[PDB]
């Protein structure tokens, strides 16, 4: 079979192009998270100060809504797009249902956006 | 040749191979012969029975495009049935908008354009079937036209499409088509088909005969049973 | 072969390989046999089982009271094709309030199949059918091919090991018109038995019998319903 | 306003008045109601000036393409059918009544009347417009089968003249056209046929 | 037929259908289908070779091999 | 017709009359105006019968999918918001529905009013319908957050019964439903005629 | 201007007993003051256990009847089973609701034995509002017929009276008597009575003459 | 293979469809799921195969509830299974909405198969599902007919199975099932049989965390998350 | 057609043993004016069916074009299947209902008569889509001025021979001529039988004006 083409399968049964995407996540700076009885905490690494570069712009940890915050690992620009879409959905969920987004819903929404890119070529 | 794969691509010399490959399939098909007698056009097809399980009239290669117009097809039948539908539609729209039965010259030009369009685009293969259209009108008289898989249409006093087109055309030239009465012409068509049948190679065959003319009052009806039976007898005696 | 890539590409030998390959798909499916008397049309099929515990796969589907179909080739295409048939028949009973002529349905099934063959982007349909129906002009058995060619057949068998059935049909074709329904069914299953490898034999689980008649709406008989037709069978020739 | 067509054996005589009116004002005292759809087919138009001018121009374009495409002189029945199809399709939108009269070699001189509904009827004599109601009796009284072109020309001039006098909408000049194998001869009568 | 003349072929076998199935086969491969069919019948102990045994020979000569695949049944 | 809902200390009480009228003619006296959306959610209906029945059924379907997908039963406020959003899209198109979505959820006993006009509000006591005005007076005089459960049922039964007496389009048996943390219970259905002998004396 | 609906008249009645369901209809198609036909029976047998009665604009009644039949076949292919009477009622409500903004002017009563085998009547408003009922009458003379069933099948307003279960024989007699009286006071009702009895064996049709004036 | 596997659009010279077969291969990557159908009811058992102690057990959903009367087990791509599971959940509710009745297990399997079949129809939602799905779903439910178990495959093909296995070790499980299964098996007997087969075909010991079990029976509802009884049944065996 | 323009008047149909007879005036009226006095409002569809239309002619001429093209299209197939009179009735009902729903109705009431398989068919299609099969049918004013004569004769004797039925139609057509303003004394009668559809040419009815003398 072929690695190049998101939809071609492999004789073993693998969509290699999707697995190649996972490599970009590994090359990203380490981020950790823990679930606490009252203090869920996420940690980030590699501030990697560049001397004459301002670090307000680098934002590996970005909040999505008041009750939910997120830390991305992988290509910086692709992360900015996913964070913004998740931010819009959180507000939309409040407009469609007047209740704050449960954390599972926003993760399911982020998973669905990610799956939709995987489904077809041209993305 | 590499350049042969796409209908959209011209060869370096300046020809499209995909159009040519369509014609060779038409050549592989069983022959269909049509002769323009003064009183209308008579069509005969060397339909080949296969298996023998198939009931008679199965896979007919003669179709009615319009009550006056009639069509004989040689090639992949499925492509022909599609072309027949395209022609039936064009005739339908013509009576629908212009108000009068389609002139055969116009119907032939329109069906040819549909065949021509398939050649210019990569997504669609060129049509693989060649057909001939015959009709009788008081205003225009008998008219016969043949359209090839490349969508080229020109008038023919007599024409044959299929494996034996050349052999049949030689036999057709001998007939006095210009003044022959159609009832006599039907018998000649049966004989020409029987001469080019190559029955040993093709095994069984069923003759299909179609008639449009003054006798038919401008209707492309199948020759009535028994008139064909006489033509079959005349051809069989002539063969031996 | 670089001319085998697409259904939109002509071979330099004037053939279309993709359409021919689609017909090979019909061969991989199990044998189905259809025969027609003056008043009744019967389609009998052998149902394979993917697993011994699993129930046998459906081989016969009901388009309408006047039409029934047998499946050979991809199940995927058969379900897509059967749905087109059911919609066309119900529309005929709605727009014209007349059972659709079986011959007219076969022509419609054929017209759709040609568009995949002539244009790229969809696989030529990979299923062969044995339509059996009673209309105004009497019982009709029709067979279809991925090529978009439809044939009216007094009797026909499509599928793996079909040639043995077609030869029994060729020898027995003459007596089919005058035989009664029980005889027409007994002949049809007998043709199927020839397709079966010698060790295997017809059983209520492995055989599906569908009958459409002047006095009978298309009825699929399977399991115990198949038992009366199966019983009284000639012992297998040895 | 007032349009009439009579079919002699060798052709058709078509005539009409010259008045286009907005309310009680005459926009044009010299209007050519009769227009050449093709070389030997003419249509006299009544109803709305804009709607009639548009459908006539549209048919002239469609017929011209058909004649070059088929390389044959156009039959009058097709010309009437093109007008009828447009009138029926856009019945609510258009307010036009047309008389399609022409000479065709296949069927000879013929007169077709398309009422505003888009119905089509072939009539030996057809009269149309506001003035038509006034002359219905004279038309079905002075019509005799086999009238000569000269007699038909006199009949049209007289019938249109009688209606023009009664109808305020119709008035001015009578435009007469005779269509035959030879072609079309057009004469303008300056309100003659006074009775 | 020429190669199978010595072998006890059943009258039922239809060569034309087998020929249509064997597209793009060299003459030696056609002989091979006949030779293999004879051994295939020998494996099942058949006195005579049926058409299906010949069809199995065509697959073995092509080295295609056959099995139920599902998505088909 | 007449629907009353009040949230007292021991759960929420929902009661409705059973009458549907085509113009003056009474179509039926056995109508069910409470839709059981979930074991913990009941939605009462008033206004056009067809509009209410389809739209509440659509919410019931939407909620069961939410329960299956999120693994948690939907909130009363989310349920009211969903119905309000669906009705708002069809505004000025003549839909007629007035409904109260009441259930016990994580937040607590919840009662909401949803209107075809787009009005979604939450309240301790609500009555919707032609006989809403009558029900409101008797319920308002005699409503206590500390009402005993048996007493709360009697206020509800009387408020519908008095409303039926004045309202022509309100009539039939009174359906009593108790929404509590365990879930809804149908307390009883009593014909107004039997209540008329007992309540009048 | 074009008016999309006309009242073609007609009356339908359904009475559901423990083992039987009787759907009966007058057979007069009436337009304006003229009579279009004296034989247009409203009862249509959708399935062996289900009969629907459609009264109102005939074009709407005809279209809905075809739509219901097409959908019953569509379900039979999809589920390999016949729609049950309750399912046919539920499906009808959705179809009627789909044309909420262009209403089908059809009064529908669906009468058949249920899955248990007990007679069931579902009565629908033009936009879909089914309620299971023992007895219901709909149409031009709906108002006249409904009260009698309440008095006798219902036993309403009756004191010191045994509530004996309805018998098929008595039910047929009530169906005819409500209709025979209805023809007397309804201009739109008369001609013939088509009565359909749904029983375990199957539907049976009986025709009783009514005033032809 | 040898080319002709580039798309479901292409057909093999043999006439086989590659890519559809490759998707059938993907199921093998899945953990084994065993379903047995008995008159008392249908039992579904699965190997959770938890990757890490830290990850929450609930997030891996191998057995899911399509409806109260229907439960499903998935072996194959997790994301693909989710799209199919959502359709089954919407469809069961839509059938209730339109027909006021519980959809039969066979009809849900048929409805899900219809989306699975559209590997490349070229008309439906263009730009969606350009490839075959890689998940095999076992649908176990009690319907009007009775307890029924149906297996769907990536090619849209579904069948009623008295006993079936999906995922890696499916082949081993099926051979064991043919010996163990009998028509009169009680649900309790089947539940013990499924875990015994699962223990033999799973490398890890069958502790309660390792195996998730589900049972649907006519009297009760889905009841497909036996909890802490996973410990009770395993210890007794 | 929101507004009818040139409209035909009543069309009468009566079944007879072995066939059906349909009669319609050859007149097209723009309001009061009888603009067209030689127009056929009866059409032959196939050899077992005939159609008579009341209402806008332009809509009938369109329906005639569409129905005719459908018969020509089935004939080209030539598969031994032809549309029955009942099937033509169904298509007209579906077409008329669909047009009504679009709020662009075809302004026509149509009578379809045919004899097929030994059975006569008489059918009515309204602009709204109301359709019924009846022993006798009349349209426009005729239902009021003709169907009562037809109903009394048909009830008294259920089966009418062709001669008796043709006599009844001529008798009713005279009554329409005397009492329908839109009527003309130039009717045409079409008969469907096993032999086929035959449309008789211009016919006129003897009229008694004797009552004029007696005040
Ligand atoms: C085709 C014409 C030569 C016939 C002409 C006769 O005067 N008809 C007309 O002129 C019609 C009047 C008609 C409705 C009675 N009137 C018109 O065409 C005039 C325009 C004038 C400048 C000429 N008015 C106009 O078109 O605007 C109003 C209107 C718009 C649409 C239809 C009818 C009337
Ligand atoms: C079930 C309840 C919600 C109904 C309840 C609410 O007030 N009582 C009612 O009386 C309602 C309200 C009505 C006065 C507008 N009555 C109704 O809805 C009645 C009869 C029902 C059996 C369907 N229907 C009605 O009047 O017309 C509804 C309609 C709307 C559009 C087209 C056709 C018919």
């Amino acid at each position: 079979s072929y690695d190049r083409a998101i939809t071609v399968f492999s004789p073993d049964g693998h969509l290699f192009q999707v697995e190649y995407a996972q490599e970009a996540v590994k090359k990203g700076s380490t981020a950790v998270g823990v679930r606490g009885r009252d203090i869920v905490v996420l940690g980030v690494e590699k501030k990697s100060v560049a001397k004459l570069q301002d670090e307000r712009t680098v934002r590996k940890i970005c909040a999505l809504d008041d009750n939910v915050c997120m830390a991305f690992a992988g290509l910086t620009a692709d992360a900015r797009i996913v964070i913004n879409r998740a931010r819009v959905e959180c507000q939309s969920h409040r407009l469609t249902v007047e209740d704050p987004v449960t954390v599972e819903y926003i993760t399911r929404y982020i998973a669905s956006l990610k799956q939709r890119y995987t489904q077809s070529n041209g993305r | 040749t590499g350049y042969d794969l796409s209908a959209s691509t011209f060869s370096p010399d300046g020809r499209v191979f995909q159009v040519e490959y369509a014609m060779k399939a038409v050549e592989n098909s069983s022959t269909a012969i049509g002769i323009r007698c003064k009183d209308g056009v008579v069509f005969g097809v060397e339909k080949l029975v296969l298996s023998k399980l198939y009931e008679e009239g199965s896979n007919k290669r003669l179709f009615n495009v319009d009550r006056h117009v009639g069509m004989a097809v040689a090639g992949l039948l499925a492509d022909a049935r599609s072309l027949a539908d395209i022609a039936r539609e064009e005739a339908s729209n013509f009576r629908s908008n212009f108000g009068y039965n389609i002139p055969l010259k116009h119907l032939a030009d329109r069906v040819a354009m549909y065949v021509h369009a398939y050649t210019l685009y990569s997504a669609v293969r060129p049509f693989g079937c060649s057909f001939m259209l015959g009709s009788y009108s008081v205003n225009d008289g008998a008219q016969l036209y043949m359209i090839d898989p490349s969508g080229v249409s020109y008038g023919y006093w007599g024409c044959a499409i299929g494996k034996a087109r050349q052999a049949a055309k030689t036999e057709i030239e001998k007939l006095q088509m210009k003044e022959m009465t159609c009832r006599d012409i039907v018998k000649e068509v049966a004989k020409i088909i029987y001469i080019v049948h190559d029955e040993v190679k093709d095994k069984a065959f069923e003759l299909e005969l179609s008639w449009v003319g003054e006798l038919t009052n401008g209707r492309h009806e199948i020759v009535p049973k028994d008139i064909r039976e006489e033509a079959e007898k005349y051809a069989k005696e002539s063969l031996k | 072969n670089q001319y085998d890539n697409d259904v939109t590409v002509w071979s330099p030998q004037g053939r279309i390989h993709q359409i021919e390959y689609a017909m090979e798909a019909v061969k991989q499916g199990s044998a189905t046999v259809g025969l027609k008397s003056k008043t009744h049309a019967v389609l009998v099929a052998l149902k394979r089982a993917q697993s011994e515990l699993a129930a046998h796969q459906k081989k016969i589907l009901h388009v309408d009271n006047h039409i029934g179909i047998s499946i050979a080739g991809l199940t995927a295409d058969a379900r897509l094709l059967c749905n087109f048939m059911r919609q066309e028949c119900l529309d005929s009973r709605f727009v014209f309030d007349r059972p659709l002529p079986v011959s007219r349905l076969v022509s419609l099934i054929g017209s759709k199949t040609q568009i995949p063959t002539q244009r790229y982007g969809r696989r030529p349909y990979g299923v062969g059918l044995l339509i059996a129906g009673y209309d105004d002009m009497g019982p009709h058995i029709f067979q279809t091919c991925p090529s978009a060619n439809y044939f009216d057949c007094r009797a026909m068998s499509i599928g793996a090991r079909s040639q043995s059935a077609r030869t029994y049909l060729e020898r027995h074709m003459s007596e089919f018109m005058e035989c009664n329904l029980n005889e027409l069914v007994k002949h049809g299953l007998r043709a199927l038995r020839e397709t079966l490898p010698a060790e295997q034999d017809l059983t209520t689980k492995n055989v599906s019998i569908g009958i459409v008649g002047k006095d009978l709406e298309f009825t699929i008989y399977d399991d115990d319903d198949v038992s009366p037709f199966l019983e009284g069978l000639e012992e297998r020739p040895q | 306003t007032t349009i009439m067509a009579v079919q002699f054996d060798g052709g058709v005589v078509l005539g009409a008045d010259s008045r286009t009116t907005t309310g009680s004002y005459i926009a044009n005292r010299v209007t050519d109601k009769l227009t050449p759809i093709h070389d030997r087919i003419f249509c006299c138009r009544s109803g709305s000036a804009a709607d009639t001018q548009a459908v006539a121009d549209a048919v002239t374009y469609q017929l011209g393409f058909h004649s070059i495409e088929l390389n044959e002189p156009p039959l009058v029945h097709t010309a009437a059918s093109l007008f009828k199809e447009m009138c029926y399709r856009y019945r609510e939108d258009l307010m036009a009544g047309i008389i399609i009269a022409g000479w065709d070699p296949q069927e000879g001189g013929q007169v077709y009347s398309v009422p505003m509904g888009g119905m089509m009827v072939r009539q030996s004599f057809a009269i149309g417009g506001s003035g038509s109601s006034y002359i219905y009796g004279y038309v079905d009284a002075t019509y005799r089968e086999g009238m000569t072109k000269e007699e038909c020309l006199q009949f049209t001039a007289n019938a249109l003249a009688l209606a023009m006098e009664r109808d305020g909408s119709s008035g001015g000049v009578i435009r007469l056209a005779a269509i035959a194998e030879s072609g079309v001869e057009r004469q303008v009568l300056l309100g003659d046929q006074i009775p | 037929q020429i190669h199978s003349r010595k072998m006890n072929v059943s009258p039922d076998v239809n060569y034309e259908e087998l020929a249509r199935c064997t597209d793009d086969f060299n003459g030696a491969q056609c002989k091979a289908v006949c030779v293999e069919a004879g051994m295939i019948a020998l494996r099942r102990g058949a006195t005579e070779l049926t058409h299906e045994d010949y069809m199995e020979g065509i697959l073995e000569v092509q080295a295609k091999k056959k099995a139920n695949l599902q998505y088909y049944a | 017709t007449t629907t009353l809902a009040f949230k007292f200390r021991h759960g929420v009480i929902v009661a409705a009359d059973s009458r549907a009228t085509a113009g003056a003619y009474i179509a039926s006296q056995t109508v069910k105006k409470v839709i059981e959306i979930n074991p913990y959610l009941l939605g009462t209906m008033a206004g056009g019968a067809a509009d209410c029945s389809f739209w509440e059924r659509l919410l019931a379907r939407q909620c069961r999918i939410y329960e299956l997908r999120n693994k948690e039963r939907i909130s009363v406020a989310a349920a009211s918001k969903l119905l309000a959003n669906m009705v708002y899209q069809y505004k000025g198109m003549g839909l007629s529905m007035g409904t109260m979505i009441c259930g016990w959820d994580k937040r607590g006993p919840g009662l909401y009013y949803v209107d075809s006009e787009g009005n979604r509000i939450s309240g301790a006591t609500f009555s919707v319908g032609s006989g809403s005005v009558y029900a409101y007076g008797v319920m308002d005089r005699g409503y206590s957050y500390d009402l005993e459960v048996e007493q709360a049922y009697d206020l509800a039964r009387r408020a519908i019964y008095q409303a039926t007496y004045r309202d022509a389009y309100s009539g039939g048996a009174v359906n009593l439903y108790h929404v509590r943390e365990d879930g809804w219970i149908r307390v009883s259905s009593d014909n107004v005629a039997d209540l008329h002998e007992k309540y009048s004396g | 201007r074009f008016s999309p609906y006309v009242f073609n008249g007609g009356t339908i009645l359904a009475i559901a007993g423990e083992d039987f369901a009787i759907v009966a209809s007058d057979t007069r198609l009436s337009e304006g003051f003229s009579i279009h036909t004296r034989d247009s029976p409203k009862c249509y047998k959708l399935t062996d256990k289900t009969v629907i009665g459609c009264s109102g604009f005939h074009g709407d009644c005809l279209t809905l009847t075809k739509i219901i039949e097409a959908r019953l076949k569509m379900y039979k292919h999809s589920n390999n089973k016949a729609m049950t009477t309750g399912a046919i009622a539920a499906m009808l409500s959705t179809i009627l609701y789909s044309r909420r903004f262009f209403p089908y002017y059809v009064y529908n009563i669906i009468g058949g034995l249920d899955e248990e085998g007990k007679g069931a009547v579902y009565s629908f408003d033009p936009v879909g509002s089914y309620q299971r009922d023992s007895f219901k009458a709909g149409g031009s003379a709906s108002a006249m017929l409904q009260p009698l069933l309440d008095n006798q099948v219902g036993f309403k307003n009756m004191q010191n009276v045994e509530h004996v279960p309805l018998s098929l024989d008595r039910a047929m007699r009530l169906v005819k008597d409500v209709f025979i009286s209805a023809a007397e006071r309804d201009v739109y009702t008369g001609d013939a009575l088509r009565i359909c009895i749904v029983t375990k064996e199957g539907i049976r049709e009986e025709t009783v003459s009514l005033r032809k004036d | 293979r040898s080319e002709y596997d580039r798309g479901v659009n292409t057909f093999s010279p043999e006439g086989r469809l590659f890519q559809v077969e490759y998707a059938i291969e993907a199921i093998k990557l899945g953990s084994t799921a065993i379903g047995i159908q008995t008159s008392e009811g249908v039992c579904l058992a699965v190997e959770k195969r938890i990757t890490s102690p830290l990850m929450e057990p609930s997030s891996i959903e191998k057995i899911v509830e399509i409806d109260a009367h229907i439960g499903c087990a998935m072996s194959g791509l997790i994301a693909d299974a989710k799209t199919l599971i959502d359709k089954a959940r919407v469809e069961t509710q839509n059938h209730w909405f339109t027909y006021n009745e519980t959809m039969t297990v066979e009809s849900v399997t048929q409805a899900v198969s219809n989306l699975a079949l559209q590997f490349g129809e070229e008309d439906a939602d263009p730009g969606a599902m350009s490839r075959p799905f890689g998940v095999a779903l076992l649908f176990g439910g009690v319907d009007e007919k009775g307890p029924q178990l149906f297996h769907m495959d990536p090619s849209g093909t579904f069948v009623q199975c008295d006993a079936r296995a999906i995922g890696s070790a499916s082949e081993g499980a099926q051979s064991s099932l043919q010996e163990v299964y009998h028509k009169s098996m009680t649900l309790k007997e089947a539940i013990k049989s499924s875990l015994i087969i699962l223990k033999q075909v799973m490398e890890e010991k069958l502790n309660a965390t390792n195996i998730e079990l589900a049972t649907v029976q006519p009297g009760q509802n889905f009841h497909m998350f036996t909890k802490e009884e996973l410990e009770e049944v395993i210890k007794d065996i | 057609t929101q507004n009818p323009m040139v409209t035909g008047t009543s069309v009468l149909g009566v079944k007879f043993e072995g066939g059906v007879v349909i009669a319609a005036d050859m007149l097209g009226s723009y309001g009061s004016l009888a603009r067209f006095r030689n127009i056929s409002r009866i059409m032959r569809v196939n050899n077992s069916t005939m159609l008579g239309a009341s209402g806008d002619y332009a809509d009938f001429q369109y329906l005639k074009q569409v129905l005719g093209q459908m018969v020509i299209d089935e004939e080209l197939l030539g598969d031994g299947h032809s549309y029955s009179p009942r099937a033509i009735h169904s298509w007209l009902t579906r077409a008329m209902y669909s047009r009504r729903s679009k709020m662009n109705p075809l302004w026509n009431t149509m009578v379809i008569g045919g004899y097929a398989d030994g059975e006569s068919f008489l059918g009515y299609v309204d602009m709204l889509g109301v359709a019924y099969e009846a022993p006798s049918l009349a349209t426009g004013y005729g239902a009021y001025l003709a169907q009562p004569l037809l109903r009394e004769v048909l009830e008294k004797q259920p089966v009418l021979s062709q001669t008796e039925a043709r006599d009844l139609v001529e008798r009713c057509m005279r009554v329409l001529y005397y009492r329908d303003a839109r009527s003309y004394n130039r009717f045409q009668i079409a008969t469907v039988t096993e032999k086929g559809v035959e449309i008789e040419g211009p016919l006129s009815t003897e009229t008694n004006w004797d009552i004029a003398h007696m005040i």
